RNA sequence: UUGUGGUAGACGAGCGUUGUAUUGGAGUUGAAGUCAAAGCGUGAGCAUUGGUGGAUCCAAUACAAGUGAGAAUGCCGGCAUGAGUAACGCUUGGGAGUGAGAAUCUCCCAAACCGAUUGACUAAGGUUUCCUGGACCAGGGUCGUCCUUCCAGGGUUAGUC
RNA sequence: UUCUCGCAGUCAGACAGUGGGGGAUAAGCUUCAUUGUCAAGAGGGGAAGAGCCCAGAUCAUUAAAUAAGGUCCCCAAAAUA
RNA sequence: AGGGGUGAAAUUCCAAUCGAAAUCCGUGAUAGCUGGUUCUCGUCGAAAUAGCUUUAAGGCUAGCGUGAGAUCACAAAUAAG
RNA sequence: GCGAAACAGUACCGUGAGGGAAAGGUGAAAAGAACCCAGAGAUGGGAGUGAAAUAGAUUCUGAAACCAUAUGCCUACAACGUGUCAGAGCACAUUAAUGUGUGAUGGCGUGCGUUUUGAAGUAUGAGCCGGCGAGUUAUGAUAGCAAGCGUUAGUUAACCA
RNA sequence: AGUUACUAAGGGCUUAUGGUGGAUGCCUUGGCACUAAUAGGCGAUGAAGGACGUGUUAACCUGCGAUAAGCUUC
């Protein structure tokens, strides 16, 4: 099955109206200050007060 | 002598495009759809000039008919009285009087009501 | 559609768990996908609690899970588990391992996870 | 006062880049960098480089404060495409169009920067009308 | 005064493009082109101003035409729609390292398939695809620091095959 | 609308009324004669309709009188007996 | 080796093509058959009928259109007898 | 315009005979951007040369379709060939014109060519944009219009200068 | 109880700008058709057309032929 009529440039944007992106929640590390996405280990391997991995 | 087309097609095409300004999407972008819409719009404009002449008469008749029913007289008899009294006034100006000059419109109805025809 | 790939069979899943648990017992940290770490954690905890008595029956039970690694063999991993790792968790009521989430991979955007032995 | 940075023939498609560019328009400098550094998209480590270069040449070349910069407009214009032949079934063939995007990021220090652009457009229109009036005066003079 | 709907069709009057011949005129103080604007005509059409542009062009009277594009499942080039959709064409986990960036590159340990074969020697064909170092324009259906891709250098030794 | 000369296009028609043939006094059937419309003709009535009725659009006017048709509301316009 | 070959025979095969390969040439073959044919305004404006036709989707002549000229009444139309 | 303005009978297609493309323009002069900043680098932003760098090697001019950004207006009870005639409110000010941009709402409204008795067509042709694309030439005949020469008229063809 | 605005996920119109694209305009070491002359052939003393090789010079093109990007004479 294929479109018997061409879809205009307006129906295309109406369908894409729901294709927008969402900003992931971010927080501040408590030992170095750089922003990291929430509930994940920072770049220093320091999650909370626990040294997870060696520094980058 | 190889005559080459340029600025001839584009000018006459852009005229049609300019006329079809304010249309929905491709109806103002592409020359072909723009040309069809302008021709159709010209037909509509022609037909609605005639239809405007008739529709505004109908609206004046409606307003005049209403203005008379408040006083107990009907449109069908008001025009007859107007003719017998020789008074010649457009329904447009008569409706304009009944909306703008209630006292003078009431004066015309009073004379046509009872005064001797001619 | 035919000639499809074998797939994530049950045997493949058991072997995957075996390899990760052997490595996490050998080194002490594993950087894997989150959904694979959340499945290896169960087997890791089960192995550690069963290796708390150190009888020959428990060695036979563990040997059905351990695999050869670079830092230890299948026989020296046994000595490391029963003499170094497991005796440390002698009165801990479960939860010897922790899984924490790292960032998404550059080529997959899948959520990584580090599985470690919780001291 | 707009500072800007450009990148021609970026491998990312404009469709998949506008989705990321709309996440930073109107945002402050530090917050825009923070948002773009933790988004799992391919067109995030390329807009980040362009944004950083734009900040550098705004606070070094054009002499801007640096604590008032906001992303004025970040867009991904359509770039030149590349045509390849994908071999189909039963002897047929199709055309693969590798799409490229021309990325441009622009930041300003004044939060009323649109007004000046409208002002320049108005000035151009006024000069046209002024020329017409002077020509009319000359026509009547003769 | 009588008229002026109109297809096939007949007749008459004009517009526009390119060039040539005679006259005159404009142009780096900005020509053609090209875009925009709230102009002029009964119609083909014609001006004014401003931006861009950088060297030719305009008016009149005649003459000669490859002289007028909306349609030919018309030809060529570009760009949409379908749609970020179908598809990405039989093979896993981890440790260490390089690197600006690693599921994809190097090493190691396993793991899974082939094992009258995915093993080894050659004929035919292919014609440098072979080895080393470097690179990541393009190609690799993803990625790539890597490649049978690209660059530079090198490589094939017969009295008995 | 006769005569002479130049240039054509047309040779698939349709429906309505009237008089008939074929059909079954069936066909939005088929074949004729005649009056009209459409073809090549918009407008008003028929709710919507190529052919039925009123008529023939040079352009503009938010002027007036009318044809067929109609006057509770949609939708302009009526009352008496 | 092609108005030829081969065929334990099916119109099989003869470079993904075979009621007779592929390519170039005569060649811009022919087509009463489809499709297309490009600026404007003004005046006028049809026919889908008759005869002939190896003719019926075509053609010729007549009929109907248009341009020019002639015929003024004895020509042609509209009413009455 | 020769298929071929460039290294064209090339690239490429086919076993072969054979078939057969596209692609030109920086600036007067490379004076082709030293140097600084971000970046791994290409590159970009400054600086510099230049009359011009929005002439930067992507190199004369740069149209439309197409893709994005924004001032102003409208749009989430609404039956839509998307326009037309009326019409509030909103926002501006012009080729000064009973001005321009949008259009809450009311009346009316089934595209363009083709071929048909008859097409909104459940017949047909076009996805959109731009370029190209179809009544000619040579030799004769007839007719209309006009000019030259004329009542023993009129006019030359080949050829020669 | 009654009449009421702000919403714009998105879209529409006008105008302005940016990007892909190479239409239009100007030009050309290139083609086409001819005019006036010249000439109408080369080859066993090795032809036309090719292969290979030749640099102080990467490849390609052109020139040349072991006398090889040139040798002698006027
Ligand atoms: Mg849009
Ligand atoms: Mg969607
Ligand atoms: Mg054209
Ligand atoms: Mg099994
Ligand atoms: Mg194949
Ligand atoms: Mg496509
Ligand atoms: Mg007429
Ligand atoms: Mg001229
Ligand atoms: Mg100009
Ligand atoms: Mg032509
Ligand atoms: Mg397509
Ligand atoms: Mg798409
Ligand atoms: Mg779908
Ligand atoms: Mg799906
Ligand atoms: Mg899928
Ligand atoms: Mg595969
Ligand atoms: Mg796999
Ligand atoms: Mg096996
Ligand atoms: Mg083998
Ligand atoms: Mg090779
Ligand atoms: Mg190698
Ligand atoms: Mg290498
Ligand atoms: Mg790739
Ligand atoms: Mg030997
Ligand atoms: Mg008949
Ligand atoms: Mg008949
Ligand atoms: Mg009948
Ligand atoms: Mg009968
Ligand atoms: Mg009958
Ligand atoms: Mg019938
Ligand atoms: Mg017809
Ligand atoms: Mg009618
Ligand atoms: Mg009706
Ligand atoms: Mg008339
Ligand atoms: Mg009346
Ligand atoms: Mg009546
Ligand atoms: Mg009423
Ligand atoms: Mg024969
Ligand atoms: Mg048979
Ligand atoms: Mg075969
Ligand atoms: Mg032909
Ligand atoms: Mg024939
Ligand atoms: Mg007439
Ligand atoms: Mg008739
Ligand atoms: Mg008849
Ligand atoms: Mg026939
Ligand atoms: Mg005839
Ligand atoms: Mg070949
Ligand atoms: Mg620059
Ligand atoms: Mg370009
Ligand atoms: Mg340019
Ligand atoms: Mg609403
Ligand atoms: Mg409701
Ligand atoms: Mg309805
Ligand atoms: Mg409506
Ligand atoms: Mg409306
Ligand atoms: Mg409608
Ligand atoms: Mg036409
Ligand atoms: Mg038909
Ligand atoms: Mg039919
Ligand atoms: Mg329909
Ligand atoms: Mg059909
Ligand atoms: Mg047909
Ligand atoms: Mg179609
Ligand atoms: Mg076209
Ligand atoms: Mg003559
Ligand atoms: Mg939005
Ligand atoms: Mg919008
Ligand atoms: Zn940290």
């Amino acid at each position: 099955a294929v479109q018997q009529r061409r879809s205009s440039k307006h129906r295309r944007d109406k369908r894409r109206s729901h294709d927008a992106l969402t900003a992931q929640a971010l927080s501040v590390c408590q030992k170095c200050g750089k922003k990291k996405l929430f509930h994940r280990v920072c770049s220093c391997g320091m999650y909370g007060d626990l040294r997870v991995k060696k520094a980058y | 002598m190889r005559i080459k087309g340029g600025k001839q097609t584009r000018v006459r095409r852009k005229k049609w495009l300019k006329q079809a300004s304010g249309s929905f999407g491709t109806r103002h972008a592409s020359y072909k759809v723009a040309k069809q819409t302008v021709i159709q719009a010209a037909k509509y404009a022609y037909r609605d000039r005639r239809n405007k002449k008739r529709d505004f008469r109908s609206l004046w008749i409606l307003r005049l008919n209403a203005a008379l029913r408040e006083q107990g007289m009907t449109y069908s008899v008001f025009i007859n009285l107007l003719k017998k009294h020789n008074i010649e006034i457009n329904r447009k100006v008569l409706s304009e009087l009944a909306i703008k000059e209630p006292s003078k419109f009431n004066l015309i109805v009073q004379k046509v009501k009872s005064e001797q025809p001619k | 559609s035919y000639i499809n790939k074998p797939g994530k069979t049950s045997a493949w899943r058991v072997m995957t768990v075996r390899q990760q648990v052997s490595a996490v017992l050998a080194y002490g940290k594993i950087e894997t996908t989150l959904k694979k770490a959340k499945n290896t954690q169960k087997r890791l905890d089960k192995l550690i609690t069963l290796a708390k008595v150190d009888n020959f029956n428990n060695r036979r039970q563990v040997k059905k899970w351990l695999l050869n690694t670079n830092l230890f063999d299948v026989d020296q991993l046994m000595d490391h588990l029963f003499s170094k790792v497991a005796p440390k968790y002698e009165k801990t009521p479960g939860g010897y391992s922790r899984v924490l989430k790292l960032g998404p991979r550059r080529g997959d955007a899948t959520e990584m996870a580090i599985l470690q032995l919780t001291d | 006062m707009i500072a800007f940075a450009k990148q021609f023939r970026v491998r990312i498609s404009p469709q998949k880049a506008r989705l990321v560019c709309q996440l930073i328009v109107g945002k402050k400098t530090a917050d825009a960098q923070n948002i773009l550094s933790n988004t799992p998209k391919k067109a995030a480590t390329l807009i980040a480089k362009l944004l950083n270069s734009a900040i550098a040449n705004a606070t070094n070349n054009h002499g801007m404060n640096g604590d008032a910069l906001y992303v004025f407009e970040c867009v991904a214009n359509q770039g030149p495409s590349m045509k390849r032949t994908i071999p189909r079934a039963k002897g047929s063939s199709n055309m693969i169009t590798k799409r490229s995007s021309n990325l441009v990021v622009k930041l300003s220090d004044n939060p009323n920067e649109r007004q000046e652009l409208i002002k320049q457009q108005k000035a151009l229109v006024k000069k046209r009308v002024e020329g017409q009036q002077k020509a009319k005066m000359a026509r009547q003079k003769a």
